């Protein structure tokens, strides 16, 4: 017994005195394509592997830098917004501006 | 008219050529590849056949001494012996005891079957292309022979096409090949001249007729035992029993691209490779006139079965309203799926039925129906088998349609992301502005 | 031993190649080509000949109508005319005054001559070169003819020569040609199935011996006059006198490097272009021992007469001191001056003379004869004869030598110039030290 790789391009084999024969593969993997992210991800890995795991990472961390840098700059805005009043002998923040921003 | 397109170099592909001028309906041409051939220039430069040793009689001089001369034959090797006492059934064959003198001689000379029986050097060069190509539209059903080189200029019912050149310069020869019955090798061969013995190209000969030969077994003579008569020779065995025995893996069983190998003449037939642009030129008698065609008005495109796989595993409806009953040219117009016919019967009942191939998982595409056209979405589900005995009847596609499932999630999170974003950078630029407006 | 060098390709152009090894007196080598042929291999697009007209006797019917129904066949035309009334020598021909028909058709062959007369067009592809070179050497002078491929390896007196390939991949021939008769032309062709009326390819035929036929010649009919029995035919007259009537200018008369254009096969002689690689193997047998060979002391060189002309003219005398008579191997070092004689006989008087060409003013080199070398050093003059019915026999070079008069002044002038600087600089140092100290 032998094992013969198949691709999408095909196999043509020959076995003595009859003629070559030709085999081709059709684009069969699990999962199912049109239900949950995860499913969707798996079917495609099933597929095509290496490309798939690659745009993974790559979304998942441009998704990651998007979101922390958003939120490192609406840090920023805060602390720009409610320096001055500390800087302030004596004073107060407004309840409302204290209430909308933490302000301890 | 005049029309270019570009047509792939797979057997066995149905192409539909798309053909719209204004002031007549649209018109679509199969186009089909049935058996393509491609053929080297080839040059010969030595054969090579087995080998045969001629060696006469040997000449006994008794009381006497003998001298020999050269001659110009193929491995002429001659040689005279001192002191020799032949013997035979009866008796001693010289009177005298020591006084006689041994003459021998031996060459080679090519064998008696080297016409049915013998291996070529070819040097190969560059290749030309020709092919035989099937061609329907409205009433014609024609296959012909082309030359793929962009001279050849065939007419199938009045209309002119020319084919070629084929977009690769790819050929699986290498320069230098060995032809033997049915087998062709990418084997280097020794240079004519300088053949080495026991190998490929001991003997050399630039035809099958040529008068001259070339060899060179290392022939060496040995003195006869005594009280004998005999002729002993040590030579090297015959190169091609050799290099026949081992001669290697043939390039039938190894040229890629899945292309079949033949000899008389060398050639290789059905290599898929690259794609050929054909150029038409379009009598005024194919066309029909919009005032004689159907006129099509709200028409839309649903979609009922898809399984993409190598079958037509696709069935798309289409609803119209029409005014006469009569015939219509449908095409797609694009790669992602491919149709199955190409004509379609329209009548006032106000539905058709169309197959077709697909290989995406959700593909999106624009039909045409006479002068009319929709867009079709669809959702097809995976196959379950796993090995065909077919080819592919699609063109290799997988990128979904952006409205798409999996397209539209990620958009969705892109927008959400990007809505974030906008919403802190006008926070940002408000807060900043308020400052320095201070 | 193993040997390599590089010749040019100019035919009659004597080359002497030096071979010196320890242990053994300096050999000199005499190679010369007598021809060069250049065949590029060609593959047939079509023929080309004179075409004839075959029209048949007019078919007459009386009282009666006929229909002619389409024929394969090269320009087929076939027509019906109604309402003749035709006479002959007798009389009338039909009662039915207007209710006769005629019928007329016409078609288009090739000559019976074509087979001895055409034109053939080929399409040139990678050249290969054939040549004819003569070896002399000791007591051995003979010619052989050797592929200047890499290839092939000749051999003359137990000795191996191997030329090629060369150094300049330059054809004389377009991709496209046609050839007739003992003249190529230069000149593109219209495509098969393609062909125009008037010019070159109204017919064309794949092969002689074939016999599908395309024509193409516009043959129009037209109704025969009142009262007449003949066919009248307007036809464009035949390209192929067309052609020859204004071919053009041959390649016979215009192919550059001066090289000899041939047809049958196809094929160019004498260009000169590039130059010829030269790989050698040589027995050890046809040197000679340092022992037996005269050794030269004391050797100097004067040249009597120069004058750089194509001849060989220039006279060189050399002295020296000898033990025994004999014959040694003369050469020149150089490039500037080639000499005419390989080998020279030394005899105790002391004194050899030397003819050689040259064409700078003042050459410059080191004369070699058997084991010891001199340097030569002269100036010549320029010839009085303007033009001069043999080729040159020396190598193209002018840059006169640094110890000629022109250099030697240019250098005195540089010298004066470069120690009047410096004594400039060292002034302008001395003068800047001194004031530092302060
Ligand atoms: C003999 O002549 C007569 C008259 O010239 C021919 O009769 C004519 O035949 C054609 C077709 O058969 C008719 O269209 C005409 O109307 C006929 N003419 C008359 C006056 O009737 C007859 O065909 C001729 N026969 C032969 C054998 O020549
Ligand atoms: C075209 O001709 C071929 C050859 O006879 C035939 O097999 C094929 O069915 C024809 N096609 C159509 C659409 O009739
Ligand atoms: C070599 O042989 C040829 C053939 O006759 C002759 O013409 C030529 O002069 C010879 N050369 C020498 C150097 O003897």
């Amino acid at each position: 017994e032998r094992t013969i790789p198949v691709p999408v391009d095909g196999m043509e084999y020959h076995w003595g005195n009859n003629d070559p024969v030709r085999l081709w593969s059709q684009l069969t993997t699990e999962g199912k394509p049109h239900g949950w992210p995860h499913q969707i991800v798996q079917y495609y890995y099933g597929l095509y592997p290496a490309a798939t795991v690659s745009a993974v990472v790559g979304m998942s961390l441009l998704a990651l830098i998007s979101i922390f840098a958003s939120c490192y700059m609406l840090v920023a805005a805060r602390s720009k917004c409610l320096t001055p009043y500390a800087l302030t002998p004596g004073a107060a923040v407004p309840w409302t501006l204290g209430i909308l921003c933490c302000a301890p | 008219y005049e029309h270019s397109t570009v047509m792939p170099n797979v057997v066995g592909f149905p192409y539909k050529a798309h053909i719209e001028r204004p002031g007549y309906s649209p018109l679509t041409l199969q186009m089909q590849v049935v058996e393509t051939s491609l053929e080297p220039t080839l040059n010969l430069e030595y054969i090579t056949c087995e080998y045969k040793t001629v060696v006469p009689s040997p000449y006994v001089k008794c009381c006497g001494a003998s001298e020999c001369s050269t001659k110009e034959k193929p491995d002429y090797q001659c040689k005279v012996y001192t002191g020799v006492y032949p013997f035979m059934w009866g008796g001693a064959y010289c009177f005298c005891d020591s006084e006689n003198t041994q003459l021998s001689e031996a060459y080679v000379d090519r064998s008696d079957v080297c016409r049915h029986d013998h291996a070529s050097a070819y040097k190969a060069h560059t290749a030309s292309l020709k092919a035989k190509v099937r061609v329907m539209y409205g009433n014609v059903n024609q296959t012909v022979d082309v030359y793929v080189n962009g001279d050849h200029a065939v007419t199938i019912g009045g209309t002119q096409f020319i084919f070629g050149p084929l977009s690769s310069a790819w050929t699986p020869f290498d320069n230098k090949i060995v032809v033997y019955k049915d087998e062709v090798f990418n084997q280097d061969f020794p240079p004519y001249g300088s053949g080495q013995p026991g190998r490929f190209g001991d003997i050399q000969s630039r035809t099958v007729e040529s008068n001259d030969l070339y060899a060179n077994t290392a022939l060496k003579l040995a003195r006869p035992s005594p009280g004998m008569v005999h002729v002993p020779y040590t030579q090297t065995p015959s190169g091609f029993k050799y290099w026949l025995k081992e001669k290697g893996t043939a390039l039938n069983t190894k040229a890629p691209f899945g292309c079949q190998i033949k000899t008389n003449p060398v050639r290789a037939m059905n290599c898929a490779v690259g794609n050929i642009p054909v150029s038409m030129n379009l009598p005024d008698s194919a066309f029909t006139r919009i005032v004689e065609a159907p006129t099509i008005i709200d028409l839309t495109c649903t979609v009922a079965t898809c399984t993409h796989s190598s079958d037509f595993g696709g069935v798309l409806t289409l609803t119209y309203k029409t005014d006469k009953n009569g015939d219509c040219s449908v095409h797609s117009h694009s790669n992602v799926a491919t149709l199955q016919e190409a004509t379609a019967k329209v009548k006032t009942a106000g539905k058709v039925t169309l197959h077709f191939s697909t290989a995406s998982a959700s593909p999106s595409f624009v039909v045409s129906l006479c002068s009319a056209r929709a867009t079709c979405s669809a959702s097809c589900e995976p196959p379950k088998d796993h090995i065909v005995p077919y080819a592919a009847s699609h063109s290799n596609v997988v990128f979904p349609d952006m409205s798409g499932t999996a397209l539209s999630w990620v958009q969705k999170i892109s927008g959400g992301l990007g809505a974030f974003a906008i919403g802190a950078i006008l926070v940002l630029v408000v807060v900043t502005c308020i400052g320095l407006r201070r």
